[PDB]
């Protein structure tokens, strides 16, 4: 297992995708260009987990960007290190879904799908041993939502022994402009929590609440929560860019993850917190940083973990500090407040340490976590969903796309037990 | 000869593979190239290596990892031309710490060549004994294709012996969540085939390397390095040949009294910091007290509130008889040590006269006399019952079953293994009844 | 054992479920290879196994569990038999407003399919019979039910109806109520050789290591005024594999065993769920427990469980396996 095909759809999927490849393009030491300027060898013994090798020292991206947009390319060619992107791997539309899932499922999506099925084909044609997929977009649009949605059923349908990852994020009136928002969300569950492995859930509403409270930025921009997201991916991905016998492959990751095959929706976290361009003088310790990313104020989704019991966790650290610090800061973590794990699962965390640092930083610290409060981010859509169901709002829209009406009660019975499910394992002891 | 051949499977029984022949050519006395300045081109050593043409001694090893990034090492490293190459045997998708893609999915469609080059090992020698296998309790890798591999071995070769070199999973050093799933099902499979398992709690070793090392985050080299060491003093009489040892197999045949249990306690005598220097060496007596410390102990249990049902003490080095038996007078009253009724108490002992070789840097103190005891106690059931916990609450609510069941496996094989590792557990608890 | 034995004999509870157990004798294979025979019924009502075991010492005991259930068919009776007490006191369920069920539940090699879809007297055929010999009996009459057939496969997780030649179909839910199963070619029939066509164009449209490799569900509804009234499955499922016993490797192959003993584990976690009360029982798992849940918990449900047991030492492991779920069924 080495070779993970990386793909970026939706304006937010897009943008968010970019900047991942610009943060990881730098800490591999891949110029703008194309070719490599780094130091230590440490950012090429795993470089094949993310760029194809055009022969010449030229590292490229092994990326697709799509839309159905026309326009979103352009905010490609500004990306600073966007040139680096392969010809044939740009597969752009030019309908435009205006935040609406049925247009992207069951209309102009199912036109596009199969021409980036043949990128998709053509790119695992020339991979030793692929691993598996590994997808950026947004929940409450129209073209990310349910194209990728589709997508993944075909590629599931086609590729069946290759892991299902997705960096998926939420909508919330706190960004969102429209409300057709809550309709998109359930759909896009339904869809994940039957056809994907792996899922990573970010909301608005915590990058927002982040760049308000902590870096004190009243108006935040869009490009304010970009930052904040490439970061936590940096660091959840540290575990396949860099060597180490923890999470070492993407099977590995989700094996000691994922107790139950529905239940796998998790809440990243970083410590320490910065703005753009901003590097940390006092930079931080070990006991605040893992004091920090188990505390709920560096948390990534709008989800108190110390309402809920955690099934799993993941912690990572970059940096060049004490191993003994680290296992121990972890075991303090763990049993002093042991009232949050699942006694039931045993050995349940989980931590690596690598050596590369991120950039601008000296010291991090990123978290993975599968927790039973996760229940509160869904119970919460199913709230603003359910009293937009029960008004049949915008329906037309949707339903007047080829799709059924009921296939939206039916995302609402799945998320209400899916709910019921985490929880259920919330108050189960080792009897 | 009376041959041997090793087989090492998986991250762990790789690297500490490679520790093992690292230590036997230094002892032996062989350079990375696999020359040897005293031989003629049938001694007690050609058994666990062959002779090319051009003196070229070579190891009877079979390696095999289904991700190639830790084999590659070998061919790399400074052992690349000690090998013949065809046995450095690889796949591509690591097992990804899941038992069933061992037993099932992919060991398939590798088992036939990993048997073919052991056929062209085994059709080397003129009679041998039987395979050494050197596996971890934990990895997807090292389980399955062993517990696989291992039901092979015993249709190609069912008159040969099997010894099987486990290495029970410590939570510091764990990769994994489901480690106790692995182990129960890898013990479960390879049971009955499997004549003698050594046991090796990586919990111990790191304490071991916590204390008279004083590592405070020990490597997985140095733990490699000093279950290497162990491994040369039990194989050591197998090895070497004085009027003063005999083989392994003679007394394996006193250390196994029932055919499931066969789980020899092993305890390692002097481990002392070559850093923290200043020292003077120990009698006979002193490493034979050190035989029976916890401490020094390989699994983590507690003979003293457990019975005996045999000993074995392979001593390496200075040793003359009377100095064991003296040892042994010392030892046999003045302590609460407890053999079953049916069993005679009795020790033997074999003295290898060669000294134990340690590593060039390697923090083992190197030492004059040492002695590694085989004890087949009852108290080694407690690494089984610590790991049916860790396991007996996650199979409650058949939380991460659903990965081995979707690579092959059903169900009702974890309620079997399981049901079968308690009926263990109540074996030995019969072992402990008397008579009257 | 075997004779020198059988004095007592069976005086039971009340249920929630039909359970019962079939027994098939062994073939030629089994035979050939001389294996034994450890399984044996003394009364219509008790299930006997001769678990091999052997202690520590290598003495060789029998653990002789015994089961008892609501009927022990022996290596004999033929599918009337089975019939006559598994389904047949089902049929009074649909016609007086009902939803009844039939399950095979079994290792493969057990008999499930044989018991349902026959060579062809399969439980289909011989149920639909009752179903139009009853309709013709003047109370029955007065009803004047329009009758129905459904038939079609579960694979690779996904739903294929074999009436509409392995078409797609989706499965929803939707206030409550039912679990919608959309899409579902739904053929009217009137004879009972009517029927027989549509069983042999889903017996052989079936996919198929000559043994039932999908989930078949066979209905036979009933609509008064179109409106559903009545609704009698008859389930043949895929048995609980080993996955010790290597399929010749096959790329497809594994998938298809693989995703069978997943089914079935989420099935079987619904069981162990129910048996304890989990108020939430993981119905949502696959999508055969997605469908069977009316089964269970429906309003006016009955249903029956005939399960089905090889003879072999061979089989042991499975059959106690398959045994000890059918008795955590019975409640
Ligand atoms: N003593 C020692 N133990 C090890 C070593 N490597 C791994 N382990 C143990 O093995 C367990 C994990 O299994 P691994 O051997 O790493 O996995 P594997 O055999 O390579 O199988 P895959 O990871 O699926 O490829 C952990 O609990 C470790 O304690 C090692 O080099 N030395
Ligand atoms: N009552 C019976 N008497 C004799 N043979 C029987 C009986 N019931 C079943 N069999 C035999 O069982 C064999 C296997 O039947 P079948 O039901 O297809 O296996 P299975 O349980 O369905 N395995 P699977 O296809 O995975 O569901 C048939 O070929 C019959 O010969
Ligand atoms: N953090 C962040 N959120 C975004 C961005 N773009 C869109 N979103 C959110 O995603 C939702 C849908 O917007 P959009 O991306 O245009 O829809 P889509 O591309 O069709 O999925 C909105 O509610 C936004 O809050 C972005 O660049 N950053
Ligand atoms: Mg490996
Ligand atoms: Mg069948």
């Amino acid at each position: 297992m080495r070779e993970i095909v990386h793909i970026q759809a939706g304006q937010c999927g897009n943008q968010i995708g970019a900047k991942f490849w610009e943060v990881i393009s730098d800490e591999h030491g891949i110029d703008p260009t194309g070719s490599y300027h780094g130091d230590s060898d440490l950012q090429l013994e795993r470089i094949n987990v993310y760029y194809n090798e055009a022969t010449g020292n030229k590292y490229v991206p092994r990326a697709i960007l799509v839309d159905l947009e026309p326009g979103t390319m352009d905010s490609v060619r500004s990306g600073p290190f966007g040139q680096i992107f392969r010809p044939d791997n740009f597969v752009f539309g030019q309908s435009g879904a205006g935040n609406n899932w049925a247009k992207g499922h069951y209309t102009e999506g199912a036109e596009l799908v199969d021409s980036v099925l043949d990128v998709v084909r053509k790119e695992s044609e020339s991979c030793d041993c692929l691993q598996g997929f590994q997808l950026t977009h947004s929940l409450g649009g129209g073209t990310g939502s349910g194209m990728g949605t589709l997508l993944i059923s075909k590629i599931r349908e086609e590729y069946p022994d290759r892991i299902m990852n997705t960096f998926s994020v939420m909508p919330s009136p706190k960004v969102s402009d429209t409300v057709v928002e809550p309709y998109n969300a359930t759909l896009s569950v339904h869809q994940l929590v039957e056809n994907t492995d792996e899922t990573y859930c970010i909301d608005n509403e915590a990058l927002y609440d982040i760049c308000f409270r902590t870096l004190k930025l009243t108006t935040p921009t869009y490009g304010d929560l970009n930052h904040l997201v490439s970061a936590t991916m940096s660091g959840v991905t540290t575990c396949l860019r860099f060597p180490g016998q923890l999470n070492a492959d993407l099977r590995k990751l989700a094996v000691n993850m994922v107790p139950f095959p529905r239940l796998h929706f998790f809440m990243p976290g970083f410590a320490p917190l910065t703005s753009r361009g901003s590097q940390q003088y006092r930079a931080l310790t070990v006991p605040e940083l893992t004091q920090q990313m188990f505390d709920s104020k560096n948390m990534m989704a709008a989800c108190d973990p110390r309402h809920g019991r955690y099934l799993t966790v993941a912690a990572i650290f970059r940096g060049r500090m004490s191993m003994k610090e680290v296992d121990e800061q972890m075991l303090n973590v763990q049993n002093k407040n042991s009232s949050y794990f699942v006694e039931w699962i045993p050995n349940n965390v989980k931590t690596a340490v690598c050596d590369i640092p991120p950039r601008g930083l000296k010291m991090s610290a990123t978290f993975i976590g599968n927790s039973t409060a996760i229940q509160e981010l869904f119970k919460r859509i199913s709230e603003q969903f359910t009293a937009m169901f029960r008004r049949k709002a915008f329906l037309h829209w949707y339903t007047g796309e080829g799709m059924d009406e009921m296939e939206f009660t039916e995302a609402e019975s799945n998320m209400n037990d899916l709910v019921s499910e985490y929880q259920q394992y919330q108050d189960a002891t080792a009897d | 000869m009376r041959e041997c051949i090793s087989i090492h499977v998986g991250q762990a029984g790789v690297q500490i593979g490679n520790a093992c022949w690292e230590l036997y050519c230094l002892e032996h006395g062989i350079q990375p190239d696999g020359q040897m300045p005293s031989d003629k081109t049938d001694d007690s050593f050609n058994t666990f290596f062959s002779e090319t043409g051009a003196g070229k001694h070579v190891p009877r090893a079979v390696f095999v990892d289904l991700e190639p990034t830790v084999i590659d090492e070998v061919r790399t490293g400074t052992y690349r031309q000690l090998f013949h190459p065809e046995q450095l045997i690889t796949g591509k998708e690591d097992a990804a710490n899941n038992y069933a893609r061992g037993h099932y999915t992919i060991g398939k469609e590798i088992i036939d060549l990993v048997l073919d080059r052991i056929r062209k090992l085994a059709d080397q020698c003129t009679g041998l004994q039987g395979f050494l296998v050197f596996h971890s309790f934990g990895g997807g890798t090292g389980s399955g294709f062993t517990s696989l591999l291992m039901e092979r071995l015993s249709v190609d070769y069912g008159k040969k012996s099997k010894l099987e070199f486990s290495i029970y999973p410590a939570p510091q050093v764990s990769t994994a969540v489901v480690e106790p799933y692995n182990s129960i099902l890898t013990t479960h499979t390879t049971l009955e085939h499997s004549d003698c398992a050594f046991m090796v709690d990586n919990e111990a070793i790191y304490d071991i390397c916590r204390r008279n090392l004083d590592i405070e985050r020990p490597t997985y080299t140095n733990l490699n390095r000093l279950i290497s060491q162990i491994v040369s003093s039990i194989t050591a009489s197998l090895r070497f040949d004085g009027a003063l040892n005999v083989d392994l197999t003679e007394f394996q045949t006193n250390l196994v009294p029932y055919p499931r249990i066969h789980f020899p306690l092993a305890t390692y005598a002097p481990v002392i910091s070559a850093e923290k220097a200043y020292h003077e060496q120990l009698s006979v007596a002193e490493i034979t007290n050190a035989c029976f410390e916890p401490a020094n102990q390989m699994v983590k249990c507690d003979p003293r509130h457990g019975k005996y049902m045999a000993c074995c003490l392979l001593y390496r080095g200075d040793v003359v008889p009377k100095d064991v038996n003296a040892a042994i007078a010392t030892i046999k009253t003045k302590r609460s040590i407890q053999f079953v009724d049916w069993c005679p108490t009795g020790f033997k002992v074999g003295i290898n006269y060669q000294p134990p070789t340690v590593v060039p840097g390697g923090d083992l103190a190197k030492v004059q006399r040492a002695v590694c005891m085989l004890s087949n106690t009852t108290a080694i059931a407690e690494a089984w019952a610590r790991l049916d916990h860790k396991f007996d609450l996650m199979y409650a609510k058949r939380a991460f079953v659903h990965w081995y069941v979707g690579e092959g496996m059903e169900e009702g094989e974890f309620s079997e293994a399981r049901e079968d590792m308690a009926a263990l557990e109540k074996d030995y608890e019969e072992v402990g009844v008397d008579s009257v | 054992f075997r004779g020198s034995l059988d004095y007592r004999p069976l005086p039971i509870d009340e249920h929630r479920i039909c359970v019962c157990v079939r027994k098939r004798p062994l073939n030629k294979k089994e035979t050939q290879m001389k294996d034994l025979d450890v399984i044996t019924i003394p009364s219509k009502d008790v299930v006997m196994v001769h678990e091999p075991k052997q202690k520590v010492d290598l003495t060789r005991y029998l653990e002789n569990q015994t089961f008892r259930f609501d009927y022990a068919f022996d290596d004999s009776a033929p599918n009337e038999m089975v019939y006559r007490f598994t389904a047949r006191p089902l049929v009074e369920t649909i016609f007086e407003r009902g939803m009844a069920t039939c399950f095979a539940y079994g290792q493969t090699g057990s008999g499930k399919t044989h018991t349902m879809g026959g060579d062809s007297k399969g439980i289909y055929a011989l149920a639909a019979r009752d179903v139009f010999l009853m309709l013709k009996k003047p109370n029955y009459k007065k009803l004047e039910l329009q009758v129905y057939a459904t038939f079609f496969e579960i694979y690779s997780g996904k739903v294929f109806d074999l009436l509409n030649r392995k078409t797609k179909l989706r499965v929803l839910e939707d206030g409550k109520q039912q679990v919608q199963v959309v899409g579902l070619q739904e053929r009217e029939v009137k004879c009972v050789e009517d029927v027989l066509k549509l069983i042999d164009i889903g017996n052989s449209c079936r996919t198929s290591a000559h043994s039932s490799r999908s989930h078949a569900v066979f209905q036979i509804i009933l609509r008064r005024k179109g409106k559903l009234h009545g609704k009698f499955s008859l389930i043949d499922l895929a048995g609980n594999e080993r996955g010790a016993d290597t399929s010749s490797a096959d790329r497809q192959t594994r998938l298809e065993g693989a995703e069978i003993n997943k089914s079935l584990l989420a099935l079987k976690e619904c069981i162990r769920a129910l048996g304890r009360n989990k108020p939430h029982t993981p119905f949502r798992a696959s999508k055969l427990t997605q469908v069977l849940r009316d089964s269970f918990i429906g309003e006016n449900s009955r249903t029956c469980m005939i399960a089905t047991i090889s003879p072999g030492m061979a089989s042991c492991e499975n059959t106690l396996n398959t045994l000890r779920y059918a008795n955590r069924v019975k409640e």
